[PDB]
């Protein structure tokens, strides 16, 4: 996260960290949806072009952490992987296109002051909250700018979701309805992005009807780090979200 | 050397 | 269910230094 700030403790409590066995490194970001499911991007798990095919044993799943590094005793979960689900139109072959993917935990997580799901957004909340100029927020242990390098906690940054059309003309990737990209424009002073690292992480909004946090987007991919006239892509939850429950109510 | 190590029984 | 409402501040009644932004911004 650019230009973002320590979170508070407590703050992002469904946030959860992709973690690889071994060599020992941050994979992505990912959130917890339920006691046994966490929500991620496709490309943390699959990306031919760089070599990137991760199974289920390759990785654990660090729930309930603030600090990137240490070993949270007492605090943090770690979770072994029961089956990953990536999306059947999963596109990594032009770009990034319906970018998720959900994990199956071994045994359930027991909730606690620092561990607890995320809602997913029904049709009226997408419709009331995803427009333009609305803010949302996005976490993560990515790289502090481009190229500190890598922050000390767990980083926040509340971003705007930017006009379509804009998004479309920041860019020669050809955009599709299945996402959405976020961040302040060029004449709005104010900065702020995900970087590498954060792939995966969750872009959630506070709902003024019920007071609920709602996970609306998935860190996908930007060209660059909060670089002027440039914007982060998110995947769109709620477009997605029929194979989200299907993937569910049959596993 | 960059992440503190997790106990054995996961890794 | 008991989704997005965390422990240490929904539950409590207690607000994020920066939540208030994001409210101000859903016009
Ligand atoms: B993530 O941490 O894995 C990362 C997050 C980017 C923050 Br900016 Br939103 N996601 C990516 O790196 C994705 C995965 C493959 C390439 N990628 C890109 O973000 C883009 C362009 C792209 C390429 C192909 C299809 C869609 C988008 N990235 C770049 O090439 C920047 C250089 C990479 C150095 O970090």
């Amino acid at each position: 996260i650019v230009e973002g700030s320590d979170a508070e403790i407590g703050m992002s409590p469904w946030q959860v960290m992709l973690f690889r066995k071994s060599p020992q490194e941050l994979l992505c970001g990912a959130s917890l949806i339920s006691d046994r499911w966490v929500l991620t991007a496709a490309h943390c798990l699959l990306y031919p072009p760089w070599d990137k095919n991760f199974t289920e044993n390759d990785l654990l799943v660090r729930i309930g952490k603030h600090s990137r590094t240490r070993y949270e005793r007492n605090i943090e979960k770690i979770s072994m992987l029961e089956k990953i689900y990536i999306h059947p139109r999963y596109n990594w072959r032009e770009n990034l296109d319906r970018d998720i993917a959900l994990m199956k935990l071994k045994k359930p997580v027991a909730f606690s002051d620092y561990i607890h799901p995320v809602c997913l957004p029904d049709r009226e909340t997408a419709a009331s909250l995803l427009q333009a100029g609305y803010k949302g927020r996005v976490t993560g242990w990515g790289n502090l700018k481009e190229t500190k390098g890598q922050p000390s906690v767990l980083q926040v940054v509340n971003l705007p979701i930017v006009e379509r059309p804009v998004c479309k003309d920041s860019t020669r990737i050809r955009i599709t309805d299945n996402m959405f990209c976020a961040g302040y424009k060029p004449d709005e002073g104010k900065r702020g992005d995900a970087c590498e690292g954060d792939s995966g992480g969750p872009f959630v909004m506070k709902s003024p009807f019920n007071n609920r946090w709602y996970q609306m987007g998935i860190v996908s991919w930007g060209e660059g780090c909060d670089r002027d006239g440039k914007y982060g892509f998110y995947t769109h939850v709620f477009r997605l979200k029929k194979w989200i429950q299907k993937v569910i109510d049959q596993f | 050397g960059d992440f503190e190590e997790i106990p054995e029984e996961y890794l | 269910a008991d989704c997005g409402l965390r422990p240490l501040f929904e539950k409590k009644s207690l607000e994020d230094k920066t939540e208030r932004e994001l409210l101000e911004s859903y016009i």
